[PDB]
DNA sequence: CCCCGGGGCCCCCCCGGC
DNA sequence: TTTTTTCGGGGGGGCCCCGGGG
């Protein structure tokens, strides 16, 4: 229990940030280094990535003399953190080269302890490098509305268009029991800057997603108030929801023309 | 008495490889893979207690040591072994990091593997070749044919036979040495006679004569073990007069308290197995077996037919 | 369920010790033996119907446990489901858990278990090995062909003979005095030759004859009450229709067989069947005579199973007797 | 990480090139140009086929038995054009559920990872799915949604599997390109074998590597296996030690039924040497390979032998006769087993009472080719009629007295020649008579053309329907649907 | 309506009682008499025994002329309690010789009757005596925190091992994925004397037990704020929940250590 | 007052001897 | 060189809906 020691003042964070994308992919590389904690993960049909950044600045303590590779099962991962209670600390603890990971809670009020091992995956993935890319179309939005506008999609279609054109974007589940069409328009209101509807425009857009992949995204809308879109015109879509200190970014491939 | 006596064949439980007697090719390759080490994946298959078990645990425990807890997934029929079970759980053994020695792998051991359904066996064809590199399986199984074969290509394949009577009067006669056993040789004798290469019946008869009777003697023997019932049906069915064979069958079997089922199902297979008189004759005798296998399975479960199927297999052999 | 005296007299008769249990005394006495020392093994026990088995284990389970045995042992049976998930829980949780009252190994008693399908009966193989040091297992069976090779590989088998005439007549005895019955020496040996080994046919057959006494207290059971109250042919009527058969013409044995069927209303199949027993004992000089007798008798007998006309098959009868003694002339 | 001295053979020799692959070459070749021109004919629709006709299907199907390379050729084909691999095997779930919700979604989407990566083939999905043979189920296992994607789909689709022979492939009776894996000549892997051989240090004889590959026919995998466990120990493969290796080593291959067929009727093991050899016992064994279709072969293949058992007086026809009769009691047995009683420990009577004595009874050399069962078709064709001739005489119940066998015994014949016959001869002007009696008995022209097909014999209404000049045909059919007609089963 | 009237003046709590052990037996004696109602029963697999006690004091009113045994199978039971209003007063009615039990809601405010029957069975079960122990080890904690340690741990296993030391309560669990271990310490706070944790040792103490068994035991926290745990080598471990008036025990046989 | 986890049925698919 | 009947058991996929949490 000397190698590395990431404290977290609240358990409830790392459980939600799991829950995030627990349920689109199944095993997970977590990689610690002396900045903090990446993971990237690919989905079983090759169509999603999952990048997940958490800095130092997001926990209590921080302590990682090398850095490490953690390749973990997110649904043992998230059968321990149910074990905790919300007014608890957590402790993730690693030693060099370790078969298993340690997560302790910890609670001030009540002399208790709660530690547990959970093994650790042999998992051999290759790391894409996500350079950044100039998206042609920028979109911010309450995470409550983007959810609650692809939960109402999703059950008339299987896919589900995005069309961003000036001062409007428009979301057209076209299926065969019937059809469906929300049009939303920009606007900021100063009494509600969390409502707020932004729109940064440059070249009209119009990609086709797979409602699955939708639905599995909106699941991060808890971490963030408000989730970006950034969309090109072929380029995967970045659905980025935003952390304290860090992120949870989904790329989406796009349905071919 | 509310008190136990740990049964001889769990005391005496072979421990190591070297323990084990006969098929001394088999035992001696699995000692050789142990040393050595890269077990590949195995399928050991044979008739019941001659010691697949018992070589399959000395072989995992003699190649992961102190790992052996943490190396080790035993799964048997008293287990679930689903579709899921395969698909999880085995999955994620088989995935699991463990640092091991330089030359040794986790191995998966699925004991009476001919009971696993077809979709588990096939689950686990991809399982075995992803994870080939950290993970090893051995099956133990009864009938090798109930393996699909794309497992059984992807196996080496360990076949065990009957133990000879100078295995069993060995492993006998160490027993008795260690439990200071009175005993003569026509017990002994008796007792091999009996086991029929089955080394747990015969250590099984050996312990439950010494606890009835103390001395191992023939009286003693066929007092605790009884003449096996397929040898009176051979003798009732090559029997040179009809009344004799009729005699036994009144005599030996009928009023011993065999049933009319299983007095025919023991008729059919010696039949069957009857080298001894041309292959015509048996088909001929198995017809009117089976007549009168469908007659008592009717309801109809007398002794007079059976000693109708006798006369009728009397006159065919005429 | 008033008092034990509204049982019927299998129910109100069964052994509760060992000691009751009857003509099974080899069986009896290894077992004593082997619970007297701690030295019980694995028990199979195969027999026939009515013998003592299930008896025998509940007896073994009281000289054990005692009085609070029914808690103390799983007992499962045909009656209950006893699948290979029931064996995957139940028998395994039963089986490497210590006993709830007192500190004692742990009895699985799965009676009818020829019963049991293939897969239960493999899932219950590595359950018997591995809980060995704790737990006994007893096997229970009728029918030995449908018990997989793993199992009895891994029991030792006890065979429950048919019940000697000396244990009927003794238990007899016993009934007699605790019931205030009276039986004649020809009853008793009626009864034994009727009984077949069967306790159960014995007390059933003695409660109904019991029933068709006016008077019980002072009436004694003859061979005619017990030839009455079963409907079985009198031995007498069984050497008069052979001789009929084997020394008169064609309708003399016909009216013979007729005219005694008829006075007491006998059935076919006890005759044929009586018949065959009396035949058995003759010495024959031609085998051939003995196979068509077989034979012949067997195909009446299986034909009379589906029903058929009873004239045609008594006639049957009469003729396979007649055309297999005429080979002994030549 | 891996030592490669830790590592099976059958991984440390793998292909690594499709060059580099033994055996099957032309089927190689043949799915490498079928993936190669898929995008051609994407952009003609599917429609246009191509020099080597595969050019109508956009998914292909490759089987053989197993150990042949099937996995690995369809990997590095994948690989070598430089498209995306999106593989599925029986470890993983593919029910309808799971099927429509994971690669129906994948059948026309990019590959972000092909995006990241990043030739112009390498953002789109070849799917291969493999072992389909272990895909358990009807029609919620996922194999008809698999067939269906198979006519359905933006991006190249490989199927793998061992038994394509199966019923619960029949979905897929044409819906993809098939592509046959066939055991691997002893040539073709000798290169390989002798070149492992060579870097494990062990001896090998060159003329030893043909027994080797005949005793695992023709499973590349089995004989690298068999090579490293042989090597475990002894490592002089000598002639001394060819039998006690190659008994060692034999697989219990379950054999197919024309196999099973010819196997049985064959003299040789029903003589006193070929019994002492073949058992009775192996007879059984061989009945037990395939239970449900190993008396239905025998039953079509028992005459069509020239016997060489036969006794002394004894002429084919009186033996094929006793063949028939066993086959009669078998018969009877089998219906007896799958009865509500369920009496499956008959199973092994039944073996002999429906093959192994028949067959002993007519065992000889063939005279022809091992045919499959046509009692299967028969019994088919036989349901349908009867279907069909149920819904006639429930059509005509109110007007006529009978049974069905009685309305297809007697009163057929006589509608024919109110039906048909009037046609026959008056021509046009026999319409509304026929329409008449069509309308008397509740008859629709599905029901006349469902009558015309029951008679046989002299009686064939085939040739003589087909004569009738097309006009009278349309004048029917228009006739008919330009007025109202009678309903007798009026379900509401 | 004669020999045996016992009125609940809540219908809930019987629900409740009937409830805290219906998942773990299905036949069940109860056993009615002067001094109130008894019962016991034993599981299928014969590892578990639920003895159940309520005195008078748990009765708005309670008569009974002479001892009263009432087989009855838990399920059905369950289904006609679960058709009674909270608001309801719920009166147990037998007679002589009873083939059956009747199970009368009334709502007075509302004058709505309900009565429903149910069918007795006959079982042939002697009331074995729970013959008390001197446990080694006797603790005592709230029930919601037991119940959700034994939910945590039975995810990871399907045993789970109680460590008794001095000044020590450890549970252990280990499985597939991993391992787990909740260690407590008596803990007293006279502010608040529902949370406290308390523990009296004698000998240290190791038992495991299937997590099935713990799952199922669990069940009885709606009963009472806190459960008592009575744990001794050689001998089952008690669970106890305190009523009212009476209370509802668990004897849990441990696993063989082998 | 609304969403999510997980027990319980419901439906369908395949075996069956030594 | 292709493709069938019945109970009972077992397995496995699919919902359904109560309960509990937020
Ligand atoms: N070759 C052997 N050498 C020594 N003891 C043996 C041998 N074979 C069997 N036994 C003894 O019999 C007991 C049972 O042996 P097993 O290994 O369980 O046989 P088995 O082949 O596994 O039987 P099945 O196929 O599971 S019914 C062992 O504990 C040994 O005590
Ligand atoms: N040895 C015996 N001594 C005295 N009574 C016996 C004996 N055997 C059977 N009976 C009587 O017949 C009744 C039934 O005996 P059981 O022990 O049930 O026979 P069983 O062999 O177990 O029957 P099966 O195998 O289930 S048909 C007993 O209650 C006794 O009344
Ligand atoms: N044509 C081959 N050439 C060289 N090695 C082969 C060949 N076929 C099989 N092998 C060897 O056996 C191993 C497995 O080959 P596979 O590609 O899995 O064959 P397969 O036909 O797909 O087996 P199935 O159908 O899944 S049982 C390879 O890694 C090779 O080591
Ligand atoms: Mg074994
Ligand atoms: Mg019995
Ligand atoms: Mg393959």
């Amino acid at each position: 229990a000397s190698m590395l020691e990431a404290k977290f003042e609240e358990a409830s964070l790392f459980k939600r940030i799991i829950d995030g994308f627990k349920d689109c992919v199944q095993l997970v590389n977590f990689q610690c280094k002396e900045d903090g904690i990446i993971a990237q993960a690919v989905d079983d049909s090759r169509v999603l990535l999952v990048s997940l950044e958490i800095g130092v600045e997001a926990f209590q303590e921080y302590r990682c003399d090398h850095p490490v590779t953690l390749g973990m099962d997110l649904t043992s991962l998230s059968k321990i953190l149910r074990c905790g209670n919300n007014t608890d600390t957590l402790t993730l603890i690693a030693d060099n080269t370790p078969d298993s990971i340690i997560l302790l809670f910890e609670d001030t009020k009540k002399d208790r302890i709660a530690e547990y091992s959970l093994k650790l995956m042999d998992i051999d993935a290759d790391f894409l490098k996500i350079e950044e890319l100039q998206y042609d179309s920028t979109l911010s939005l309450p995470s409550s509305e983007f959810s609650k506008i692809v939960r109402d999609l999703s059950q008339l279609s299987d896919s589900i268009n995005i069309m961003i054109t000036k001062e409007t974007i428009k979301f057209v589940a076209d299926g065969d029991i019937g059809s469906g069409s929300v049009i939303i328009k920009p606007f900021v209101d100063m009494e509600h800057p969390e409502t707020s509807i932004k729109l940064e425009m440059d070249q009209p857009v119009d990609l086709t997603f797979g409602a699955k992949y939708l639905l599995d995204i909106i699941k991060g809308s808890s971490l963030s108030d408000r989730v970006g879109i950034r969309l090109s015109s072929e380029a995967p879509a970045l659905f980025q929801f935003d952390l304290k200190s860090g992120f949870l970014q989904f790329f989406l491939a796009p349905k071919f023309n | 008495t509310l008190s136990l006596q740990l049964p001889w064949v769990e005391k005496y439980r072979p421990q190591v490889l070297s323990d084990i007697v006969g098929n001394k090719e088999t035992i001696d390759r699995l000692q050789q893979i142990a040393k050595d080490g890269n077990m590949p994946h195995m399928i050991i298959s044979g008739m019941p207690g001659i010691g697949k078990t018992t070589s399959v645990h000395c072989l995992a425990h003699e190649l992961l040591g102190r790992s052996y807890a943490d190396g080790v997934l035993e799964l048997n029929a008293s287990d679930d072994r689903g579709i899921d079970v395969v698909r999880n759980q085995i999955k994620h053994f088989a995935q699991k990091k463990l640092h091991l020695p330089p030359g040794k792998h986790k191995i998966v051991i699925l004991d009476e593997a001919d009971s696993m359904t077809a979709g588990a066996q096939q689950a686990l064809r991809r399982t075995m070749e992803l994870y080939s590199n950290s993970t090893r399986f051995a099956f133990a199984c009864n009938q090798s044919n109930k393996i699909i074969e794309p497992l059984q290509s992807r196996c080496a394949i360990l076949r065990y036979s009957k133990l000879s009577d100078e295995d069993v009067l060995k492993r006998l006669l160490q027993i008795i040495k260690l439990e200071d056993v009175k005993y003569t040789n026509d017990g002994l004798e008796a007792i091999i006679f009996t086991a029929e290469g089955d080394m747990r019946q015969a250590i099984n008869n050996l312990q439950s004569t010494v606890a009835g009777h103390g001395l191992v003697n023939a009286d003693n023997v066929f007092k605790i073990v009884d003449s096996p019932h397929p040898l009176i049906v051979k003798k009732m069915l090559l029997a040179s007069n009809l009344e004799d064979s009729i005699q036994i069958l009144r005599t030996d079997l009928w009023k011993k308290g065999y049933s009319s089922i299983d007095i025919v199902t023991t008729s059919f297979r010696v039949t069957k197995n009857l080298a001894q008189v041309k292959e015509s004759v048996r088909l001929e005798m198995i017809k009117e077996i089976g007549l009168t296998h469908m007659r008592i399975l009717e309801g109809v479960g007398t002794y007079l037919q059976l000693a109708s199927m006798l006369a009728k297999i009397h006159k065919l052999n005429n | 369920k008033r008092s034990k005296e509204n049982l019927p007299w299998v129910e109100k008769y069964r052994p509760e010790t060992l000691d009751e249990v009857y003509g099974q005394n080899e069986v009896i006495t290894t077992v004593r033996k082997f619970v007297d020392e701690g030295k019980l093994p694995h028990l199979l026990f195969y027999g026939p119907p009515g013998t003592g088995k299930t008896s025998t284990i509940v007896a073994l389970a009281r000289e054990i446990y005692g009085k609070n045995y029914s808690n103390m042992v799983l007992e499962l049976n045909a009656s209950d489901d006893r699948g290979i998930d029931v064996v995957r829980n139940q028998i395994k949780d039963f089986a490497s858990t210590r006993q709830i009252f007192s500190k004692g190994f742990k009895l699985i008693i799965l009676d009818e278990a020829d019963a049991m399908t293939n897969a239960a009966q493999n899932a219950l193989r590595r359950v018997i090995e591995r809980y060995t040091k704790n737990t006994r297992f007893c096997v229970l069976a009728n029918y030995a062909h449908k018990l997989t090779p793993a199992l009895l590989s891994r029991c030792t088998r006890f065979r429950f003979q048919p019940l000697p005439q000396e244990a009927i007549e003794r238990r007899i005895a016993n009934v007699l005095v605790h019931e205030k019955l009276k039986l004649s020496p020809n009853a008793e040996k009626a009864l034994i030759e009727l009984s077949n080994g069967d306790m159960r046919r014995v007390l059933n057959v003695l409660q109904s004859c019991k029933a068709t006494l006016d008077n019980p207290d002072e009436d004694e059971i003859s061979d005619d009450v017990i030839y009455e109250c079963c409907g079985a042919p009198r031995p007498s009527d069984l050497k008069a229709v052979l001789k009929s058969i084997l020394e008169d013409d064609w309708g003399t044995a016909h009216y013979t067989l007729n005219k005694v069927r008829s006075a007491k209303g006998l059935a076919l199949i006890d005759l044929i069947e009586g018949i065959v027993k009396i035949l058995e004992d003759y010495e024959l000089q031609n085998e051939e005579t003995r196979v068509h007798l077989l034979t012949k008798l067997a195909d009446i007998e299986y034909s009379i199973s589906k029903g058929g006309n009873d004239q045609i098959q008594g006639s049957a009868v009469i003729g396979a007797i007649k055309a297999s003694f005429e080979n002994e002339t030549k | 990480v891996v030592r490669e001295e830790d590592k099976l053979w059958t991984v440390k020799y793998a292909p690594t090139n499709l060059q580099q692959v033994c055996g099957n070459k032309g089927s190689v070749m043949k799915l490498k140009n079928w993936l190669a021109n898929w995008e051609n004919s994407k952009k003609n629709s599917f429609k246009h086929a191509g020099k080597d006709g595969s050019g109508v299907f956009r998914a292909a199907m490759l089987y053989g038995p197993p150990g042949i390379g099937k996995t690995t050729a369809a990997h590095l084909v994948a690989q070598e054009l430089g498209y995306d691999i999106l593989e599925q095997n029986a470890s993983d779930v593919r029910s309808k559920t799971l099927l429509n919700a994971g690669v129906k979604n994948a059948l026309d989407n990019m590959s972000v990872v092909g995006y990241f990566k990043h030739n112009l083939n390498g953002k789109h999905f070849v799917i291969i799915m493999d072992e389909v043979d272990g895909m358990s189920g009807g029609d919620r296992g996922g194999v008809g949604q698999l067939a269906q994607f198979c006519r359905k789909t933006s991006t190249p689709l490989i199927l793998i599997c061992n038994e394509r022979n199966l019923p619960k492939m029949r979905p897929f009776d044409r819906v993809c390109l098939d592509i046959q894996f066939r055991r691997p000549d002893a040539n073709s892997i000798k290169s390989r074998l002798m070149t492992i051989a060579i870097r494990e240090k062990f001896k090998l004889d060159p003329n030893v590597i043909d027994r080797l590959i005949q005793t695992t026919r023709g499973d590349i995998r089995q004989v690298i296996n068999l090579l490293s466990t042989i090597s475990t120990t002894t490592k002089t493969i000598n002639h001394e030690n060819i039998n006690e290796i190659s008994k060692a080593w034999e697989k219990n291959i379950a054999l197919k039924p024309f196999d099973i067929a010819h196997k049985m009727l064959d003299g040789q093991i029903y003589s006193d040497i070929g019994s002492r050899n073949f058992t009775l016992n192996d007879k059984i064994a061989l009945y037990f390979d395939d239970f449900d279709f190993t008396p239905l072969m025998i039953q079509e293949n028992y005459l069509s032998t020239r016997p060489s058992v036969l006794k002394p007086g004894q002429s084919h026809l009186e033996a094929v006769a006793e063949a028939a009769n066993c086959i009669s009691l078998g018969d009877i047995v089998e219906k007896k087993i799958r009865s509500s009683e369920q009496l499956w420990s008959l199973l092994p009577l039944h073996a002999v009472l429906s093959s192994v004595y028949p067959a002993s009874k007519v065992a000889g050399h063939m005279a022809g080719r091992i045919n499959f069962t046509a009692w299967l078709g028969q019994n088919s064709k036989s349901a349908k009629y009867y279907r069909l001739l149920q819904e006639i005489h429930y059509h005509t119940r109110l007007g006529t007295s009978t049974d069905k066998i009685g309305l297809r015994l007697d009163y057929l014949p006589t509608f024919r020649k109110r039906l048909l016959d009037p046609f026959l001869k008056q021509g046009a002007d026999a319409i509304s008579s026929v329409i008449e009696v069509m309308d008397d008995y509740y008859l629709t022209k599905e029901d006349w053309d469902s009558i015309m097909e029951f008679f046989v014999g002299p009686d064939v209404t085939t040739a003589i329907i087909k004569k009738i000049p097309a006009t009278v045909k349309s004048g029917f059919t228009r006739k008919y649907n330009s007025m109202t007609h009678p309903v007798a089963i009026y379900r509401t």
